[PDB]
């Protein structure tokens, strides 16, 4: 992913300006080869034009070129690609939003799970270890990255997520579909477990545990889904096919003729067709935006960081429940235990901005 | 006869302890007083449940009162050494057992854990494994055993030995209560059985590894007591609480190690044994509170017993001192019983001469100084 919103926290009058110097993740990263074969080919045409054909075939040559400008349509190309982008756009997010999070699941299990003793701290640990398995298990399935760090079952046993005993029992097993579910499971076994155990206290946790669970699983399940069911093929081919053929009309139908045959609209030759290459960077680049966001679990640099993501929830999750388990400041009176108004300073640097009437309606101003 | 206090309305109890009790936790202090085979108590409150042993602070007593000082500097000091959940109180609160230790911090004659835990430190690689059988007699306040006729004797033993019924089972409420009460607190109790004698009864404690069985077997003793004073009964650890032909109580201890445990381990089980054969006499004075009198009315060799003045060993021996299992013979490895120790033995002591003897090779009358 390549993070901008730093530089964009502002409409200043460079904002949008000075993201067009940035190379990671952008535009040009992503056009330049087609930008250079496109130039090729328009000047490999525009040199034969000038030289190689004879008279009488160039006659020929600028009507053709006549001819496939009246049919280089720019406006039709931008619906398609309005709405593909805005599915692709629509998938996207929604695929960020079922990355497997255990944030929830280690709060409950953090608030349920209770044992100072090593039983509990194992319940604990084993429970948010599960959920780490079942979304590094989807994940190598859907990411590559993730897939290059646990290109085997071994690499997850030596990761510390699976262990030799797991590692038999996930094995042995008969099925032949993605096991990503597995562990889901094992967390519904130890959570029953727990609960006949006394290790949950009240019956409303363990409810929460297995919504919670649940809630995990159907992410898993979700990004499982995005990666088995692609954009309609079909959809991807006419969006292509449109831009391909919109450029194809352009290559030929902006070649600079002679200005000696005196014909309306051509009357001028600049030997590069800027404003040409600038519709190339649009469209292009507008295609490029789909091409990059189609499989967000790749390897271009504004996809997922998948391994940063399962390194982060791994970490927080054992420390949430290991380390921070029944692990409180005593409870104390805060800053404003006798005053009527509860109200932090402010600054020097917002202060001047600060410190105006507060909203209170629409309708208070009459 | 069960005593006045178990007549008491327990429903009454039972409704003040389903109060919630907030935040404050309450820690119950227990201790081996100056006869090395009675538990003292007391109760402390904290401000909050502690997560370990060592957030326990150290507490104190009036030694004069515990048969453990007298005179002018009679205060003693407890140091809690294991932590476990307390059954009768429920989470958060806590049962805490406790060293003694004189007014100049140095242990009381009675705290045999301070050189078992030296001890065992020592030999930790070999990894040391223990279990042991305490029997035990339920009695009525009066000093007759619980459920036997006033003044007299229910049939001769045959029926008992693991009876079920009203005629062979006599206060198996208890054993159930200590039972659960003890899985509760976290005591690695491992069975029970209805023993020979009726009103008497067994529990198992082990595997335990290295100061971990006396600190067990202790808590689990200490537990028997409350639940039997709740019931309003007693449970003797007295190594024969009926004359003539009723069986005795003793405290049957497994010993194993890393070694012995191993596959071909009876070779280790067969050198450990032989060494124990050249220190019987030191072995008895250790297995008994005081110095082996007790444990003389029990080791007669004719209630599946030995005999106190003569050492044995054999594989499936019950009458032997020391019995190697027929399935420990059989697969050449595993533990072997040391069935010599009296049911009210110290298990600090007990588990202290096995080590002495069998893995650290001591010899002669006295306990070797600093190894
Ligand atoms: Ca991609
Ligand atoms: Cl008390
Ligand atoms: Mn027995
Ligand atoms: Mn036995």
């Amino acid at each position: 992913t390549v993070t901008y919103t730093a530089r964009v926290a502002k409409a200043r009058f460079g904002g949008f300006s000075k993201l067009l110097l940035l190379w990671r993740g952008s535009i040009y990263k992503l056009l330049w080869r087609e930008l250079l074969c496109f130039l090729g080919l328009f000047m490999a045409l525009s040199a034969a034009y000038r030289f190689v054909l004879t008279e009488e075939q160039k006659r020929y040559f600028e009507k053709l070129v006549l001819y496939c400008d009246r049919y280089a349509s720019l406006i039709p190309v931008s619906f398609v690609l309005g709405f593909y982008v805005t599915l692709v756009v629509h998938r996207w997010w929604n695929q960020y939003l079922s990355m497997p999070l255990t944030d929830a699941l280690m709060c409950v299990v953090v608030g349920t799970v209770h044992g100072h003793d090593e039983r509990g701290r194992l319940y604990r640990r084993t429970l948010m270890r599960y959920a780490g398995l079942s979304g590094v298990l989807i994940l190598r399935s859907v990411s590559t990255a993730v897939f290059k760090r646990f290109p085997t079952i071994d690499h997850v046993v030596e990761a510390g997520f699976m262990t030799r005993e797991e590692r038999k029992k996930f094995e042995n097993l008969n099925s032949s579909y993605n096991k990503y579910w597995v562990p889901c499971v094992w967390f519904c076994n130890l959570a029953a477990q727990a609960r006949r155990e006394g290790r949950i206290r009240d019956n409303g946790a363990f409810k929460l545990l297995l919504e919670e669970l649940n809630v995990f699983r159907s992410k898993c399940g979700m990004l499982f889904h995005y990666d088995w069911i692609s954009v309609p093929l079909v959809y991807t081919q006419v969006v292509t096919i449109a831009v391909y053929s919109y450029f194809l009309a352009c290559l030929i139908g902006r070649q600079f003729l002679d200005p000696a045959q005196g014909y309306k609209d051509h009357d001028l030759d600049l030997c590069v067709p800027i404003f040409t290459l600038l519709q190339f960077f649009f469209y292009a680049g507008w295609l490029k935006v789909a091409e990059q966001l189609i499989n967000p679990f790749g390897e271009d640099d504004d996809d997922f960081e998948t391994n940063f993501l399962i390194d982060r929830c791994f970490q927080v999750s054992m420390l949430a429940v290991d380390e921070m388990y029944d692990d409180l400041a005593m409870l104390e009176k805060d800053l404003y235990w006798d005053a009527a108004e509860a109200r932090a300073p402010y600054t020097a640097a917002t202060a001047f901005l600060m410190q105006q009437p507060s909203f209170q309606g629409s309708t208070f101003d009459i | 006869a069960t005593s006045a206090s178990s007549h008491l309305n327990k429903g009454i109890k039972q409704v003040y302890m389903a109060l919630p009790q907030g935040d404050k936790v309450q820690a119950m202090y227990i201790w081996i007083d100056g006869t090395g085979e009675g538990l003292r108590c007391k109760t402390r409150t904290l401000d909050s449940e502690p997560k370990c042993i060592e957030e326990l602070p150290e507490w104190n007593f009036d030694g004069s009162s515990t048969f453990q000082s007298e005179g002018s500097n009679s205060d003693m000091y407890l140091v809690p050494a294991a932590m476990f959940r307390d059954p009768f109180r429920k989470d958060p609160n806590k049962l805490v057992f406790c060293e003694v230790f004189k007014y100049n911090r140095k242990p009381a004659e009675t705290n045999l854990r301070h050189t078992c835990k030296r001890i065992m430190d020592m030999v930790s690689n070999q990894r040391p494994w223990f279990g042991m059988e305490q029997e035990y007699t339920l009695m009525g306040t009066d000093g007759h055993p619980f459920g036997w006729p006033s003044n007299g004797f229910p049939g001769p033993q045959g029926p008992y030995y693991c009876g079920v019924g009203a005629d062979k089972a006599y206060g198996r409420d208890i054993v159930e209560a200590h039972y659960r009460a003890c899985l509760y607190a976290g005591i690695k109790i491992g069975g029970t059985n209805a023993e020979v004698m009726p009103a008497q009864w067994e529990f198992q404690i082990g595997p335990c590894e290295g100061i971990d069985m006396g600190d067990h077997l202790w808590v689990a003793r200490f537990i028997l007591h409350r639940v039997c004073e709740d019931f309003g009964v007693i449970a003797t650890f007295d190594p024969k609480p009926i004359p003539g032909n009723w069986n005795g109580a003793g405290c049957h201890t497994n010993f194993s190690t890393k070694a012995m445990r191993e596959e071909n381990g009876l070779k280790y089980i067969e050198e450990a044994i032989e060494k124990l054969s050249k220190r019987h006499q030191y072995h008895i004075r250790a297995y008994d509170p005081k110095g082996g009198l007790d444990n003389a009315r029990r080791l007669t060799g004719f209630h599946e017993t030995s005999n106190i003045n003569d050492f044995s060993a054999g594989v499936a021996n019950r009458g032997a001192s020391i019995r190697i299992p027929r399935t420990v013979g059989q697969e050449k490895k595993g533990y072997f019983e040391d069935r010599r120790p009296s049911a009210n033995c110290d298990p600090f002591a007990v588990t202290e001469a096995l080590i002495r003897t069998c893995l650290l090779n001591e010899t002669g009358d006295e306990p070797f100084q600093y190894k």
